[PDB]
């Protein structure tokens, strides 16, 4: 957006086996990066 | 007293001197806007149309005249609302004169500071003076009292007034004015018992 | 004194806060969304700030038929901060010298505080109509004997003068 | 005016005065509302002469009312049906862009001497003391004067006595319990403070508005615009801020001459349904007017219209 | 507000939206006189139960 790509991360124990955890967290910002690149496909890097 | 005291002191008439002040204040005030800038090479209206042409007039006027027009707009919505205020007291002033003035109310502290008897009009400068005629209390007595009277076993109550206790000689009074009268069952009433009333003092009842 | 955090701009007064920033995170709104914390800039301190204390100025005064004697009011501003100086809710009154006794309000200042010119201008806690103990009890009743007349004045507006501006 | 929309600014200041008398006006009309508040807080309540204080040994005549009478037991001189009223029903965030709130001349506690002053008045002295010198009366006769008053004869107050005390108590605690459980049951009063509350924050968060200008924030507005350009930047905020001051205020006059007109009706009830015994009927409360007792509220009064309401039916025939 | 002064139009709203909340005080006092009526009406015709 506007000349950021922005990136955000949140550490926070986890219960549940096979789901999503009920409760509330907020993701902060952690850098602001200067990169003006238009983004719309993703694959994610498994090892 | 009327005459005296509002003929030395200049306040004493000052809730119509507030309101013809407050609506002179709106007419002057109105004028010294006349007499405002509003952000204007100049604040009278003949010298704007004596120092511009056209042109040029169209837009600069245009905005000067949106400025004085939201001033007059200002003053009468703002005029709109105390003419509300005015009205309302209007109201209350032709409530006040049909039932304070044409007739009689028994409604306490509404038609002035005391039991209401009359008023009276008086022409003023836009507005209207009362002379409101009222009741009011002045020297103080103590009295001991009951709550119910035990004649022959039954309760008696008053129909009208209070009981005074001289001592020796309970006697009845109407409520605003004491004028004591001898009990008697043409202005007391007779309901019930004086086995159930807590505080009966069992005094003596005539039967004229 | 007169700030400039970061360009936030602004007179005021800077206390410590005992808010917990997060990292990223430099400063704060309230409810009127404007600013009312900031991390100083140089060393990592959470300040709380606010702008110094101010309020109007009243003239409590006889009329000039009697005296030139005034007092100033400056409402809701602490005493010590101000260079016959009484400290009220309201604030601190000076020029007028504070009395124990309890008169009828003349000249209304706010917060309970009344003045009025007795000669030399006064202030005072006010009265709530002088003091009755009302000799009240179960058995005891007071019915007015000599009544007396009084017409009071009430005044009501009926009119306005008919202006009509075109 | 000046300092909420020009503030900490001299030239800006300087710019609002090339507006002539609005400053005048608009201070003028809120300093007469304020002065409004005071007249009509003092035709409620300092309506009366004098301060009657209640004896230390409370027998009304075996109806409690300790309830609804200020007590000792809490440091402020505050009742406890009264306190919960209060704790039921940002100063500085609002005094730091010039929109402070004066103080009342007659302080809550101040407040709460004149609701004691006059339940006690009410209660010692019926209706005399709002005509003229407080008389002392016990209250079960109050009651069967107010019940002459209103058409119903004194031997059933009196017969029954014990029973209308303890419906009153209990009607009390049905008091204490609806207005601690319900919370809308406050909602006359929730809706004038939430109101205030409303215009103000709006007010605010008008401050927070940009109106059309680059920017909302007036000391950024100042350091960041020379005056040949600011001066027309300036103009705009003026007119969207002073509108908005404007219309502010027009809410404020408008709402005012509702709740004067309500101040009105309340200094009318006050007078003839407290200090007195009303014959008009369902002007006092639904069902027959006995008598009223203020309360003292955030910036309001409370009223506990005592009635006398019909319960059980019966069928009877009739003939003129 | 929108649809009285921007009709229909999502840029003309969008810039409306700079005069901040006189739309939500207008919108609400309008709401306020509607209730209103529905109050007074209530009170002199709906005073029985
Ligand atoms: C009480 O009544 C008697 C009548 O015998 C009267 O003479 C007297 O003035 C009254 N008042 C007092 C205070 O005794
Ligand atoms: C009157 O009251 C007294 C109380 O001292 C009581 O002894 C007496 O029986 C009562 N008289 C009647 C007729 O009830
Ligand atoms: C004025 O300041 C002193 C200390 O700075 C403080 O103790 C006092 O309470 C203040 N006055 C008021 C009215 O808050
Ligand atoms: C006035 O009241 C204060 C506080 O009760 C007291 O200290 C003082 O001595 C009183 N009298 C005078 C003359 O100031
Ligand atoms: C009542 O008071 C008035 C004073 O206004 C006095 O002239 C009059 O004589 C008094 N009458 C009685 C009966 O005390
Ligand atoms: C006062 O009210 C309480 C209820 O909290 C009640 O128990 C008590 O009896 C009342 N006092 C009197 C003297 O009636």
């Amino acid at each position: 957006i506007d000349g950021y790509f922005k990136i955000y991360s949140k550490h926070t124990p986890i219960n549940l086996v096979r789901d999503l955890p009920q409760g509330f967290s907020a993701l902060e910002p952690l850098v602001d990066l200067p990169i003006g690149i238009n983004i719309t496909r993703f694959q994610t890097l498994l090892a | 007293k009327i005459q005296d005291s509002l003929s030395s002191t200049p306040s004493a008439l000052g809730k119509l001197q507030d309101v013809v002040n407050q609506n002179a204040q709106a007419l002057n005030t109105l004028v010294k806007q006349l007499s405002s800038n509003f952000g204007a090479i100049s604040s009278v209206l003949n010298d704007i149309l004596s120092r511009l042409d056209p042109p040029e007039a169209e837009v600069q006027i245009d905005r000067l005249i949106t400025g004085r027009l939201q001033s007059l707009q200002t003053y009468v919505t703002q005029q709109l609302i105390r003419a509300a205020e005015i009205r309302a007291s209007a109201n209350l002033a032709a409530t006040k004169m049909s039932e304070c003035v044409l007739g009689q109310s028994k409604r306490v502290d509404f038609c002035g500071k005391g039991y209401h008897l009359m008023s009276f009009p008086q022409s003023a400068p836009h507005g209207v003076v009362f002379l409101h005629v009222t009741y009011v209390p002045a020297q103080e007595k103590n009295f001991t009292t009951a709550p119910a009277i035990c004649h022959d076993g039954k309760a008696h109550f008053p129909r009208e007034g209070v009981f005074v206790s001289n001592g020796t000689h309970w006697f009845v009074t109407q409520r605003n004015f004491y004028e004591p009268q001898i009990i008697t069952t043409d202005n007391t009433f007779v309901s019930g018992n004086c086995d159930v009333v807590i505080g009966i003092v069992n005094n003596t009842v005539y039967d004229p | 004194v007169n700030f400039n955090f970061n360009g936030l701009t602004g007179t005021g007064v800077l206390t410590e806060s005992n808010k917990k920033f997060l990292p990223f995170q430099q400063f704060g709104r309230d409810i009127a969304d404007t600013t009312d914390a900031v991390r100083d800039p140089q060393t990592l301190e959470i300040l709380d700030i606010t702008p110094c204390s101010f309020g109007g100025v009243s003239v409590i005064t006889p009329g000039t038929n009697t005296s030139n004697q005034v007092a100033v009011l400056y409402q809701d501003v602490n005493c010590t901060e101000v260079p016959n100086v009484f400290q009220t809710r309201a604030g601190c009154l000076i020029g007028a010298e504070h009395v124990n006794n309890s008169y009828e309000c003349d000249i209304p200042i706010g917060a309970g505080i009344c003045a009025s010119y007795q000669q030399s201008i006064i202030a005072y806690t006010m009265s709530l109509g002088a003091e009755n103990s009302v000799a009240y009890s179960n058995n005891s009743i007071a019915i007015p004997t000599n009544f007396t007349i009084s017409v009071t004045t009430e005044i009501l507006p009926v009119s306005m003068t008919k202006t009509s501006v075109d | 005016c000046t300092m909420y929309i020009c503030g900490d600014s001299t030239e800006c200041s300087n710019l609002l005065l090339q507006y002539g008398s609005f400053c005048t006006q608009l201070n003028r009309a809120l300093t007469g509302i304020a002065v409004e508040q005071d007249k009509n807080t003092q035709e409620v309540f300092a309506q009366v002469k004098q301060i009657y204080k209640t004896p230390p040994i409370k027998d009304f005549g075996g109806f409690n009312f300790s309830q609804i009478l200020p007590d000792p037991s809490k440091p402020s001189k505050r009742s406890p049906i009264e306190d919960l009223l209060f704790n039921k029903v940002l100063i500085c965030a609002q005094k730091f862009n010039g929109l402070t709130v004066l103080p009342p001349l007659l302080t809550d506690e101040m407040i709460a001497q004149y609701t004691s002053a006059l339940l006690a008045g009410t209660i010692t002295s019926g209706w005399t003391f709002g005509a003229g010198p407080a008389l002392q009366i016990p209250f079960p006769m109050q009651m069967a004067y107010r019940f002459n008053g209103i058409g119903v004869t004194q031997n059933v107050l009196y017969e029954n006595q014990k029973l209308i005390a303890n419906q009153f108590n209990s009607a009390i605690g049905k008091i204490q319990d609806s207005l601690s459980s319900t919370p809308s049951a406050l909602g006359k009063l929730q809706d004038v403070v939430n109101q205030n509350a409303q215009a103000l924050n709006t007010l605010v968060k008008q401050l927070s508005s940009n109106f059309g200008a680059i920017s909302s924030v007036l000391n950024d507005i100042l350091s960041r615009l020379d005056p040949p350009e600011a001066e027309v930047q300036i103009d705009r905020l003026i007119t969207g801020r002073l509108q908005s001051l404007q219309t502010y205020v027009t809410q404020q006059l408008i709402r005012a001459a509702e709740i004067r007109a309500s101040a009105n009706l309340a200094a009318t009830k006050m007078s003839e349904c407290v200090l007195g015994q009303s014959k008009r009927v369902d002007f006092c409360g639904k069902g027959y007017h006995l008598m009223s007792f203020p309360q003292s509220a955030p910036h309001g009064v409370v009223f506990l219209h005592v009635t006398y309401v019909p319960a059980q039916e019966k069928n009877f025939t009739t003939a003129p």
